[PDB]
């Protein structure tokens, strides 16, 4: 009754046979902004089923020796469907997001996964390895779209904090003896109630594998991770043409 | 008007009780009994543990009066830490005719700016104090002109110049023989909380090289100028510092994130040393031993 | 005018004082506050999140940083054998350096309460074993045995469906509050020992891997209270913050 | 330093070369991707011959 | 107490042992403020809350 | 006497106190008022009196000032020209500077609400045509053609008896006050675009001038409300003033 | 031409969402844009010069003569206030001397 | 309270929040005054006001 | 502000004076104490054993 | 001027005159000249027994 | 990624062996006749 699960929301679902459980980022569902909170005055519009599908992204494969990755949200989706239409058109925004990322295998695999939110995910250098020039991340490293990037320095999460007190923002494991999928629902949090889309990203999904991949030879070599997630109660304002970026 | 059903039909979990002392410790006892088990969680739910003290040892009643209030916000960000020094000094390079415009960015030291970038979003009122002197630490008899520049406001370019007027600027006059001036400073940010994190540009277009130096800086943060010259036309003769302190009344605090491990290098950016990543703690030879 | 004399401790400058300042602004609204998500009343919901403690704090190197999260088990040819050991105070500089439990304890000069540490098994499903995780209570040393390590507070910990299992460290002290054990006379306030043993073995079928990796995770109970707080003792600033 | 040399590009035929020995795979094949380059740029002689 | 409502903690129902002696609030004390946490919504955030005593995956 | 210690603060001359000082006059009743008319009695009373917008901002020599006041239309051979454009943000250097209310927005750090945009056709009365006026919200970049700024917020106006139209410039924001836009990382708060689009022509009979004016008035809505005041970015001084 | 301010609304122009709006307007008021202390006056006496060598200076009250609290206060024809005028005196380089 | 009516501010129906330490008011503090505001006599002050949803010609 | 005259006996330290001074700890609730035996209350308990 | 300053058990002694010690960010710390009256602060009961 | 975009379902092997696909009924009009080549392709259901 909590390792078999469903979460059908718009014209899509996903099942999951094998859960783990769904937590719910910091306590509280997405939520439309109230009346105490906004600050716009022309009326949002709210596509309620066109823009809160299971989106499913990438594939990216996890081999013995990886380090991690990362999604910037929400500019996974300004290239994808109707909330990339949405999202281009209107310069306001704000959504919730339902964060499922499958990663399954066999009964003789193991290792385990970290995969965790945490807002205002950014991204320091190596400052020129020694530490004394002050380069910043280029805008691939700081918004890389569908396609994810990889941790160069994973303990310290290209940001300077470690990883092992990753796990206070939310997260959810992914062990591979005992589930293979984890969803996470984060609402929208952002200071100001609603923002634009293409500048600013609320968070970042971080997956690591903490305790690598292990597999006897003679097993499937090819063990992916792809992440599907879901724009819950999403809402558009302030209509003029298409920006890109 | 509409006959549709579709149109006609289209919240926290969690619940903040109050508790000042730290839980009690009930009386519990052996048990052999199978079915339940209070030791064995599931950590990769992403839950931390609710096993207690009484359901893993035989415990006793322990009235825990133990208050929890030196742990709140207000009670630890409350202390005035360092967060500014300006430097005015006889002759040199930096500021050589007895002016100096510092802009407020509380992140240039590392024992205020550990703390609260604990959390991501933080909204509180404060009260900075400018304990000025002289770099030999002597207090000589010299008059200051503190003022605060509101982003749009005239930055004044020199000693003797017209934005020192202050017809609507707040200002302040304390010569050194005085004690520290302070004044307290409300939150004044167009965001509801100060991000001390802003993972984004703050303007749009494409963006090259040559504008990365916008990435991480959000105008809802940067408030302003301080600035802080020697009232007179004439240069004074006396060498000062200004250290400011700051502390935090009134904070709220939104959204916990990890503290930083590795050393600080920049402001407003957390760039790190790159062959030089430290481990975040000591370490041993063997993992058997001590 | 009105009599008054002024006392000492006039004109000073104390940085913890909760006095009234003039406003630089008179009669100024901020902004009106958005209901924004996951807000602290306390600090105290932040040392109850389980956290990763790193257990393996031996590798130091910048290539193998991460193998400090996880510790190994492996299928032992024999009786009872040491899989790990480590101090149980969060104060003493080791493996609780890595835990907010451990961070947050660093800014507060002396804490109380049981606190509770959790190993996720992160093996094959077909692999099996009993681990036996025991604290011992301060001043008995550090255990030669595995008979030895039995005397005092331990769990057995089957690997099963369930994945991971709860080592509650209990409140044991001679003191109310006790501070961060450092050596020296401040080694009157450790807290004691975990110490991590085989209790029977790690057996696997052919085609599973013989090394499994446990991850210790650490957080507090709810009895956890801390005071006197102070500056942290690590400085993180070598020159000049440009 | 007027005279425009119109031929391959060198880096951007260097990286590739890195992309099939895995010297940073996965940071440069992210580089030409959401960079869109050109095969065949135009640049100054002391450009092309003395760094650019 | 004719002061302005101008903290930068108001948001709460009860209000605070701060005393001022300005015009505006935010001028005034820090206070004792309300000791109630909640350590539920970063302890264990899930959607269906599993008790202590049960098995977390049934 | 009574025991007072002296917290700092002490001995400063904050200039926006607002403290009592010692009276130079005992007991002088000032001379009583009259009802004098039009008192203010708030700020945003002016900030919502409509008032000529400079958007012909361009001739600047001494015979030609008057030149800035209003901006020309005139009958185009074609399809949808651009007639003016400018920045819909009063804190900005440029067409709103001469404005009552952007100028007192240049005494306050930070403003918010909708504001309106008049426009007064002053050409012949047998002279009609339909201009489009479009406000562009931020992020969207100057309109290349009609067809772009349609898009946006945007008023079809006809030439009538009824000489003039608001453009009203909606509250479209991020964030609830919104500081004064300049060039740099203060350019995230731009306010947008304001483009004014030919939509069918400027068609006369014969006999009437072929080149017609319109004059922009501007001010705020009920809604404008203003904070942290400061001051103002021009200084109308070089010399001593004799 | 009626020479009226528009009374037009955003309601009436867009279609709008109900927006409390809580922004206060207490910051525009007149004792608040004019109660800061600003400089309109400056008193020189100087050992030996021209102005004022012996160490007295009458400055007949004109507030006209520094131009950022001059332009706020320009802004209206009439105004009725009381004042409260502080006078910060120290030597030319800055310091104070017992005097 | 026992002060004269010396202020500059005398003239309205209600008093404000100003502390005063001296006989005289016009050395009390500035207060907090009335919000009230009046924009139809500087934005609208025609003789007949006519509304917003009418044509103003008619 | 509020008038104030310093009268003499200001700016000393008298070693016996019995006055408030600032707290360096907001809100530090001490340890709880323990029934000791024999609390003494008075040093007159002292004098006549 | 001086700066005092109260080093817990577990905070960092400062070992220097311009050591980065003295930013103060959690310890309480008085900042007073010696033309002020001697500075007086009070201190609570803070043993752990 | 581009049939992600339609009505679709994560279907993942378990001790439950099936899923069922559901095929939901979008159409422009009330009966749809039988789709062959040519003008009667206008009444396509679509592919999975
Ligand atoms: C001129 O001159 C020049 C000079 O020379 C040249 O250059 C060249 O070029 C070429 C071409 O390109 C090259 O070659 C190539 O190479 C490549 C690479 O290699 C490299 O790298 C690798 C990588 O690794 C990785 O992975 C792994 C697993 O796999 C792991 O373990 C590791 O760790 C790593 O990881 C990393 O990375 C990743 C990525 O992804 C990530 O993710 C992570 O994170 C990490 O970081 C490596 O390994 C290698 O190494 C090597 O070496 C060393 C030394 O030190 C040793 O020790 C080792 O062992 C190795 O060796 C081995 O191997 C190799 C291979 O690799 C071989 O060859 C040898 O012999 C030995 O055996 C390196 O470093 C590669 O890849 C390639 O290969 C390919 O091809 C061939 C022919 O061509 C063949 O034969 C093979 O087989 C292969 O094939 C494959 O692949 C493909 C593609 O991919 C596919 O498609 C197919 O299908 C296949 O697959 C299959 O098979 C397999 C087996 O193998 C299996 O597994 C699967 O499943 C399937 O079935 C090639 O070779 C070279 O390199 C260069 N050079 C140099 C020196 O380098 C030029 O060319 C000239 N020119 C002209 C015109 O000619
Ligand atoms: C190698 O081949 C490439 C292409 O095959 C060639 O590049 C082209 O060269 C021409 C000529 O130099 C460039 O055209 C110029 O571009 C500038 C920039 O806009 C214009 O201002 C120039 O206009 C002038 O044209 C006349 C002179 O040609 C004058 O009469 C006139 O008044 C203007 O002054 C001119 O159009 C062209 O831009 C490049 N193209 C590229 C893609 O670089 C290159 O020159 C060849 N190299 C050699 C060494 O032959
Ligand atoms: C006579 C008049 O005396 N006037 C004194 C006076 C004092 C203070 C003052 O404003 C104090 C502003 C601070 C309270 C907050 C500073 N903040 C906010 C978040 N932030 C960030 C966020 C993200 N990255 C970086 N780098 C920095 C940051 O630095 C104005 C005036
Ligand atoms: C020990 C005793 O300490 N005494 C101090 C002291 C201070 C001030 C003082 O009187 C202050 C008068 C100001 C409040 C108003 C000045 N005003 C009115 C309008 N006005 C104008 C109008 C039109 N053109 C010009 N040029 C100027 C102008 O300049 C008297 C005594």
């Amino acid at each position: 009754s909590d390792r078999v699960a469903q979460l059908t929301i718009g014209n899509s679902t996903i099942t999951t046979q094998e859960a783990a459980n769904i937590i719910v980022g910091y306590g509280e569902w997405p939520s439309y902004c109230s009346d105490d909170d906004a600050t716009a005055v022309d009326k949002p519009t709210r596509p309620d089923v066109s823009v809160n599908r299971f989106y499913t992204l990438d594939t990216k494969l996890w081999e013995k020796s990886s380090k991690g990755w990362y999604w910037k949200f929400p500019d996974v989706l300004t290239e994808t469907g109707v909330f990339g239409q949405n999202a281009q058109f209107h310069y306001l925004y704000r959504s919730g997001f339902c964060i499922h990322v499958q990663c399954n295998a066999s009964k003789f695999h193991q290792g385990a996964l970290l995969v965790a939110i945490l807002p205002e995910y950014v991204i320091g250098t190596v400052a020129g390895g020694t530490g004394t020039e002050d380069s910043h991340p280029p805008y691939i490293q700081t918004q890389p779209g569908a396609d994810g990037f990889e941790l160069q320095h994973p303990y310290v999460l290209d940001a300077g904090i470690p990883i092992s007190q990753l796990t206070v923002c939310p997260h959810q494991w992914i062990n591979l003896r005992t589930n293979n999928c984890a969803t996470i629902i984060v609402p929208y949090m952002n200071t100001l109630p609603f923002d634009s889309a293409l500048n600013h990203c609320n968070f970042g999904l971080l997956v690591v594998p903490i305790s690598p991949l292990d597999f006897d030879q003679g097993a499937t070599p090819v063990i992916p991770i792809t992440i599907t997630l879901a724009p819950m109660c999403s809402e558009f304002a302030g209509l003029r043409q298409a920006v890109t970026q | 008007g509409d006959r549709v059903a579709d149109m006609i039909e289209s919240r926290a979990l969690t619940q903040a009780l109050p508790a000042p002392t730290g839980q009690n410790t009930q009386v519990s006892s052996h048990r052999l009994d199978t079915g339940e088990v209070p030791a064995l969680q599931a950590a990769e739910i992403g839950a931390s543990s609710n096993t207690s003290d009484e359901s893993m040892i035989e415990t006793r009643c322990v009235l825990n009066s133990h208050s929890t209030a030196e742990t709140t916000l207000d009670s630890f960000f409350s202390r005035a830490g360092l967060v500014g020094e300006i430097d005015l000094p006889l002759e040199g390079t930096t500021n050589p005719s007895g002016y100096a415009n510092w802009d407020i960015d509380i992140t240039g030291y590392a024992q205020m700016r550990r703390k609260v970038e604990l959390f991501t979003y933080m909204r509180f009122d404060a009260e900075f104090t400018f304990v000025a002197c002289t770099p030999t630490g002597q207090v000589v008899p010299q008059l200051l002109q503190y003022m605060f520049v509101p982003p749009g406001a005239p930055k004044p370019e020199s000693r003797e110049s017209l934005a020192w007027q202050t017809a609507t600027n707040p200002s302040v006059f304390v010569k050194l023989t005085d004690p520290p001036a302070q004044v307290s400073v409300p939150f004044m940010s167009p965001a509801s909380a100060y991000q001390w994190f802003y993972d984004g540009y703050p303007t749009f277009g494409e963006h090259k090289q040559e504008k990365d130096l916008e990435y991480g800086a959000c105008p809802n943060n940067m408030m302003g100028t301080f600035s802080v010259r020697t009232v007179g036309s004439s240069k004074s003769k006396y060498a000062l510092v200004v250290r400011i302190y700051m502390r935090m009344k009134h904070v709220r605090a939104w959204i916990p994130r990890p503290m930083r491990n590795q050393n600080y290098l920049f402001k407003a950016n957390p760039n790190y040393a790159g062959d030089s990543i430290k481990p975040t703690g000591t370490s041993r030879n063997a993992i058997t031993t001590l | 005018g009105f009599p008054t004399e002024l006392k000492p401790g006039t004109n000073q400058f104390l940085t913890t004082d909760d006095g009234v300042s003039a406003p630089i602004l008179p009669n100024f609204h901020p902004t009106p506050c958005i209901h924004i998500p996951g807000e602290v009343r306390n600090l105290l919901e932040l040392c109850q999140v389980e956290t990763i403690l790193e257990v393996n704090n031996v590798p130091t190197n910048a290539t193998s940083l991460m193998e400090r999260l996880r510790f190994p088990v492996s299928a032992q040819a024999g009786k009872g054998e040491l899989c790990a050991v480590f101090r149980a105070d969060p104060g003493r500089d080791g493996p609780w350096q890595s835990t907010m439990l451990g961070q947050l304890c660093g800014y507060y000069t002396q804490w109380s309460g049981s606190l509770e540490v959790t190993f996720m098994f992160t093996g094959s499903f077909m692999a099996t074993g009993k681990m036996l995780i025991a604290y011992t209570p301060p001043g008995g040393p550090l255990p030669k045995d595995r008979a030895t390590a039995m005397l005092g507070t331990h769990v057995i910990w089957d690997f099963g469906l369930q994945s991971s299992v709860t080592l509650v460290i209990p409140w044991i002290s001679n003191t109310h509050y006790r501070a961060h054990a450092r050596d020296g006379v401040f080694d009157y306030y450790t807290t004691g020992l975990v110490s991590i043993w085989y209790q029977t073995n790690y057996v696997v079928p052919i085609g599973a891997p013989n090394t499994a990796y446990i991850i210790a995770l650490a957080a507090a109970q709810k009895n956890f209270t801390m005071k006197l707080c102070k500056d942290t003792s690590h400085i993180l600033q070598t020159a000049s913050i440009q | 330093k007027i005279d425009l040399i119109r031929t391959l590009n060198i880096p951007v035929l260097t990286v590739i070369e890195w992309s099939q020995v895995h010297f940073l795979r996965e940071i440069i094949e992210a580089m030409l991707k959401a960079y869109q380059q050109k095969l065949f740029v135009t640049h100054t002689v002391d450009e092309l011959l003395w760094g650019y | 107490s004719h002061e302005n409502s101008n903290s930068a903690t108001e948001g709460s129902t009860i209000n605070y042992t701060t005393i001022n002696y300005y015009k505006d609030s935010y001028a005034a004390t820090a206070g004792k403020q309300s000791l109630k946490q909640d350590p539920d919504k970063f302890a264990n955030p899930v959607k269906d809350i599993f008790t202590e005593m049960a098995a977390p995956l049934k």
